[PDB]
């Protein structure tokens, strides 16, 4: 658009330097400094997906106000959409597997604590980030961001199988913390009741009214509705916030509220 | 070509 999307520019800019510094920190602390298990593992390739998406959209950020001000008209190359659909796929992969995780440790504890493969977190991480490939260049190939042209009758049907694996993702997160919330509701003793169950809906309506708008917008309802070229200019600038505000929120609650915590 | 940006 014009001067109607500009202040959601620097909003994303804002909130786009604030992940990123925080996101810096956790790939820091949990790369060379601290010692890791494998919740460690899930949370530092969690932050790394979102050090990736948040990187391409502050050099989105930066490409839009040199179009803008400066009137350089920069072109970014269309390939930082493809491995931003991959890095935004990846750090949605991780929450859904960290949900699952800690589903399997209160459902299953001797198991989790006694039995677990201690190489079983890293090679999961691998396989969900490999699935974000095999969902990212087969969606950019035939949409035309790589190899310069592809047929839209493809790149729409592989947009809905990734809003299927995106909704497969949100009812896997919602019907793992489902389990964990009767399991706990059921058979508890000595747990903190109310900051586990106010982190749970937490972490479940960030999943859902931030991380989950811009995929269902990107690949889902810009095909279905067919008449979203004015729909644009509202949704889609909100929806990367939201997106972004996800991304960056990420740092704060997965880690710096488990781990840095009282300090 | 698909394009929203
Ligand atoms: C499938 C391949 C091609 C994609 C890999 C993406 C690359 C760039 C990165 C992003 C974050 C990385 C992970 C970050 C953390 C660790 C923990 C370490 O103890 C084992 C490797 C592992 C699990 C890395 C594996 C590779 C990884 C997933």
């Amino acid at each position: 658009c014009g001067k109607e999307t500009l202040i959601p520019v620097f909003l994303i800019l804002f909130i786009a330097l604030v992940g990123l510094v925080g996101n810096g920190f956790v790939l820091w602390l949990l790369g060379f400094r601290m010692r890791r298990n494998a919740f460690s593992v899930y949370v530092l390739s969690l932050a790394g997906a979102d050090f990736l998406f948040l990187c391409f959209q502050i050099i989105n950020c930066l490409v839009y106000l040199s179009n803008f001000f400066c009137s350089i008209s920069i072109n970014f190359p269309s390939f930082f959409t493809t491995v931003m659909t991959c890095a935004y796929l990846a750090g949605l992969s991780m929450l859904s597997t960290v949900s699952t995780e800690r589903c399997l440790s209160v459902l299953w504890p001797i198991w989790y604590r006694c039995r677990r493969p201690r190489h079983l977190s890293a090679v999961v991480c691998v396989l969900l980030w490999a699935l974000s490939l095999l969902l990212s260049i087969l969606e950019g190939k035939f949409c035309g961001f790589l190899f310069s042209d592809g047929d839209s009758g493809w790149c729409q049907t592989f947009d809905f199988i990734t809003a299927a694996w995106l909704i497969f993702l949100f009812m896997v997160l919602c019907g793992s913390s489902l389990a964990l919330l009767v399991r706990i509701l059921c058979g508890s003793r000595g747990l903190p009741l109310t900051r586990l169950y106010l982190t749970i809906l937490l972490t479940v309506l960030v999943f859902l009214l931030c991380g989950l708008p811009f995929g269902i917008q990107w690949f889902l309802i810009l095909w279905i509705w067919k008449d979203s070229d004015v729909l644009f200019c509202h949704i889609h600038p909100v929806s990367v916030v939201l997106s972004s505000l996800n991304s960056s929120a990420n740092p704060i609650i997965y880690f710096f509220v488990g781990s840095f915590r009282k300090q | 070509f698909r394009k929203k940006w």
